Formats: structure tokens, sequence, C-alpha cells
């Protein structure tokens, strides 16, 4: 089988490139961040605009939800992250410490920590409740493109323009693994699989790879899309068929059969790089977002 | 300025020339590209002769040494931000300058490199690559946003961030007042004046010799006799320059010509004999969104 994602809504409102879209874990909301310095919240099922959250001084690279859908964290060119109470829209904490643009962020599942990655080549771990930096990891020797906790919060994975993925012990900050294949093109994206067994990593050679990170083995390779310049977010789609989903620099959403590596769908409609995609936690719904020449978010729905 | 030749980048769907300089091998031009490559082109045929991987981000600026043996490059964001390349026989890296986003050779004897990191000037030895000097004084700084440190023609003085430095003693000898946000200024090739945005200051007295409004936000280069000055205005707050450049009498700064190529400019340079002007011009219909540059070769009348 193949999915049959079709376009349901186009969300317009950001006035610059849209950098990141994330579904709330409770499935009710979509959050978006933008180069326009704004976070916007949208209804996940009807695409209806809900509110604008503001405070960052420069463009926002990434946004992420707390496990209970009540908080957001954002990562900004202004060198800070901000923790937000979504219902009130207020900035609860500003995390200061990085010496250059912050590109990526995430809560742990417990939601008492935030992990961040930066142009300054560090990964930082922050106390959600104090807003204080708990650890600074000398993670990489080039800018950090993604950071993600595993399902029990004991591990952090990071990816960098230095060509490496690295896995870190949350508690000690120790590096526990460096993944590298037969070459080291910039690693533009990484995340753990939902079950925590694998990581999915994008490299700027038009390639996605599924890794057994314990065994240090590449298990699947996905190609056919265009990805040589931008750090495009990818996903496991697990609500229906088992897919891999990623944006592409030819302005399409690509969907692959996880097991067979075959392209099963390409979603057409955006007019610029599709730099972010997200998969709804319970329904077969995809959100995509595109760069400056497009500025829109699209919601897509599939029967499987 | 009669058009003589035009060419775009070979093999590429969107042409990505960003900067250029004539090589010592006449008829050939070196061009940097938006993917960090250094390419050699026959300027008359448009034929690509060689390609080298210099940086992991777009080349912004380059400078060949006069004897043809060395080349400085600067990139956009990836480290090393600048590098020194050997061109004798094999093309290879001699030294790298990790954080200097702009570099120039010394001018009289080309045995040093001067780099800029924000407000700070670094001077390196070409042979060892060692940092010989750091020039910075926070009390004297002007904090020019596009500061570029530069040697004077005899290499005994440095202009950095609008501050004049004596190199031998590593002492600031004069701070010029700040009258713009971006341009930190250059030495005139006569060694006796500095051109700091619209202000021409006398180095004998520090008096204001000229007000030249047309030089606002301009980068400049002189012909090799020192009699003509080319100037092009940065695009304010995308292509580095606008679509026009201007020539000036180098003695009295009176304008000579205004040339509007109707395309935004990325770079320009002249050959040692001042027969030719090479200009990187963007055909892109929305400036640098859809960057699509060509190199035009003009005859200097």
């Amino acid at each position: 089988v193949k999915p049959n994602y079709a376009l349901k809504f186009t969300l317009a409102g950001h006035t610059k490139a849209v950098s990141s879209v994330k579904f709330s874990p409770n499935g009710e909301w979509l959050a978006s961040s933008s180069a326009d310095k704004l976070i916007k919240i949208w209804g996940a099922y009807d695409g209806k605009f809900e509110k604008t959250i503001s405070g960052h001084k420069l463009g926002i690279s990434d946004v992420a939800w707390s496990s209970d859908s009540n908080l957001l964290v954002s990562a900004s060119d202004d060198k800070t992250l901000k923790i937000w109470d979504v219902s009130s829209g207020k900035c609860l904490k500003t995390l200061k410490g990085h010496s250059n643009y912050v590109f990526c962020c995430n809560f742990n599942p417990q939601s008492n920590l935030i992990v961040s990655g930066s142009f300054d080549e560090s990964v930082r771990i922050w106390d959600v409740k104090t807003g204080k930096c708990l650890k600074t990891l000398p993670a990489h020797s080039d800018p950090v493109s993604a950071v993600h906790f595993n399902r029990d919060g004991s591990l952090i994975v990071s990816s960098s323009y230095d060509g490496l993925c690295r896995i870190w012990d949350t508690a000690s900050g120790q590096c526990l693994k460096t993944l590298i294949d037969d070459d080291n093109p910039p690693v533009s994206f990484v995340k753990f699989s939902p079950n925590g067994k694998y990581i999915l990593a994008a490299t700027l050679d038009n390639t996605l790879k599924l890794w057994d990170y314990s065994k240090g083995k590449c298990l699947k390779t996905y190609t056919g899309h265009k990805n040589e310049k931008y750090c495009i977010f990818a996903n496991f789609s697990v609500t229906g068929g088992k897919w891999i989903v990623s944006g592409s620099e030819d302005n399409l959403v690509y969907i692959w059969n996880l097991q067979t590596k075959e392209i099963v769908q390409k979603l057409q409609g955006h007019t610029d790089v599709v730099i972010s995609t997200a998969c709804h936690p319970t329904e077969n719904i995809i959100a995509s977002a595109a760069l400056e020449n497009d500025k829109t978010i699209k919601l897509w729905k599939s029967d499987c | 300025f009669r058009p003589i030749s035009v060419f775009r980048e070979a093999n590429e769907d969107e042409s990505g020339f960003t900067c250029c300089a004539f090589s010592a091998r006449e008829r050939f031009l070196m061009l940097g590209t938006c993917t960090g490559q250094l390419k050699l082109y026959n300027v008359f045929s448009g034929q690509e002769e060689a390609s080298y991987n210099c940086h992991n981000s777009a080349i912004t600026h380059l400078e060949p040494s006069r004897d043809g043996s060395l080349l400085l490059t600067s990139a956009t964001w990836s480290q090393p931000l600048s590098a020194l390349w050997g061109m004798k026989s094999v093309f290879d890296m001699k030294h790298s300058f990790t954080e200097d986003h702009y570099v120039e050779f010394s001018k009289h004897s080309q045995d040093r490199v001067i780099g800029t990191k924000g407000d700070i000037a670094h001077i390196y030895d070409i042979q060892t690559g060692n940092k010989l000097l750091t020039l910075f004084n926070p009390d004297l700084a002007n904090n020019y946003k596009r500061n570029c440190a530069t040697f004077n023609p005899t290499d005994d003085l440095v202009l950095n961030d609008g501050v004049l430095w004596d190199v031998r003693s590593a002492q600031a000898i004069h701070k010029f007042d700040k009258f713009n946000m971006n341009i930190s200024g250059v030495f005139h090739p006569n060694g006796l004046e500095v051109i700091i945005n619209t202000e021409i200051w006398d180095l004998r007295t520090f008096h204001l010799l000229h007000t030249v409004p047309a030089l606002d936000q301009c980068r400049v280069v002189f012909n090799h006799t020192g009699t003509v000055m080319y100037g092009a205005m940065l695009q304010a707050d995308k292509s580095p320059f606008g679509s026009s450049f201007r020539t000036f009498n180098a003695t009295d700064y009176k304008p000579i010509a205004t040339i509007d190529v109707k395309r935004n400019i990325f770079d320009l340079c002249t050959d040692t004999k001042d027969c030719y002007l090479a200009v990187i011009e963007n055909q892109g219909s929305m400036d640098a969104l859809n960057m699509d540059t060509v190199c035009r070769l003009y005859e200097v009348g």
C-alpha cells in the first residue's frame, strides 16, 4: 500500500520563511516558528489560526512542545531560547548562554530539561524550572543542526555540519557514541525513532539513513529527494502505514516506505523549499512548511 | 567601457560567480563561487580551465599576490573563514585563518597577511602563518559594522576600524571620528591620504581635504598607476553592491564616469595593465533570491 495524502488547508500568516511546525502531543494544536520572529498556534484539525506568541528579537529556527502540551520552547538567532506558557502566551524563562544563533531545541519526555544546539557548536542542557544552563557539551567542531531526547530521556542525539552524529548521556553529559559512515557530509538533521531503537539522520548529499545506533550500523537508506543546502526536518510516520517523511529542496514532501525504501508519495503544492514536516500523533495528518518564497504551512490528510 | 566578453559558470543551472581577480597568467580570471569553489576561466572564450574546493560556504572575496604564487580567499560562515593558497605547481592550502572573515596581503613586500575579525586586526607571517600582531583598543574603537583592516602602501601603518596604527610599535597614533555606521576606510595609493567613506583626511595634518558624498557606503579600487579610482555602493539594509559603479580622478576626487550596468554587482577588478575591467553581474530577476551571475569583461578606454 501507499498513503494518499491530500491537501486540506493552507495556513497563511507568517511574513517570512516558516522554519518549524510541530503538533502538540495531545493532537489539538500545531505550533509554527518563523524568521518573522513569531510563533503561531493553529488548530490541528481545522487549520484555524489561534494566537501569535512574540518576544524573540530575531528570527526563530525551531519550536517544541512539552509532553503535556502546555509549554513551548523556541530557539532563536537572538542567541536565546524562550520557554512559553502556551495558554497565556507569556515568556516564562529566557535561556541565555549560547554565544551564537540557536538552531534546535526539545524538551525531554519528563519535561524538566530542555536540550539546545547552536551555531556555536555546543549542545546545552537547561533546567526548565530555573531557566539555568545545567551542562554545556563541547559536542561538535561545526554548527549543530538538531538535538533530540530518546523516549526515556536517558540519551540525547545531536547532528552537526562536522559530519557526525553523537549520542550523549543526559545525566553525565558523557559522549556515548559517534556515528560515521563511509563519508562525512554535513549531518543536517537527526532524531530517535519512536521506539528509541534507531536514529534517522539526514546528510547534505540528498540522503536519509536509518541507523542502529547501538550496533553502529546503517540499516536503511532513502533517496530521490533534493537536500544539499538546508537543514530539513524529517519524521517517522507511524499512525497508519510505516513511512519516512521529509521535505525537499524541489519543494515537495517525500514519503517513503520505511521497510522497502521506495518512494510512495510526493506531495505537491509548496513554492519554496519544504524545510519542515511534522506527523500528527494519532491521525494520518502531515504538516509541512516552506521557506521565504512561500511562507505558508500546509495540512495534509491520508486514509492510511 | 566597451563590452568585450561575457560568460556564465559552466555546468551549473544557476551561475554562481561571486568574486574575481585576474591571475598572473594573462587571459585567465580566477572566480569564487557561491559553493566555496575557486575556478579559473579564460576571460575571452568563457572556458572553465580549473576548479578547486576552497571553502564550505560561499566565497565572498579573494586576492592574488602580485607574483602569482599565492591567493587569499574569504568565505561566508564556515571556518576557516579565510585561507592562503599556494598556486605554484600544485594548488594547495598554505595556511588558514579561522575567524578572520576578511584578509589582504601587505602591499609593498607581500610577506604578511592582515585579517579582520569584527573590530580586531590580525597580522600574520606568510611563511609560518604565525600571528605576529593583534591590533585592537576598545577605547578607540569605532565599531564599524563592515570594518576591514588594511596596510598602507609601505606596510608601516595599518588602518583598522577608523584607527591609524603604527605597525613597528603596535601603537595607535590617531583615531578618526565616526561619521557612518559601516565603512572603516582605506589608504590612498599615494600614502598621504586616507579615504574613510565620504571623508578624505590628510595624513600629514589630519585635516579634511575633501568631502565626497558619492563615496558613501562604497568600496573602492585604484588603477595601477593610481590616477583613477573605481567606487561602487554597497546595498544598504542580496547582492553586495548596487547596479552602478563610478570612476573618479584619483588626485582631486572629481567624478569621471558613472556606469549603470542595470544588474546588481558582486565584484570588479582590473588587470595589472589596466586594459580590462572584469565585473560580476547578477542577471537574477529578483537580485540574489535567484542569483544568476555572469562575468562581463570591459575594455578600459
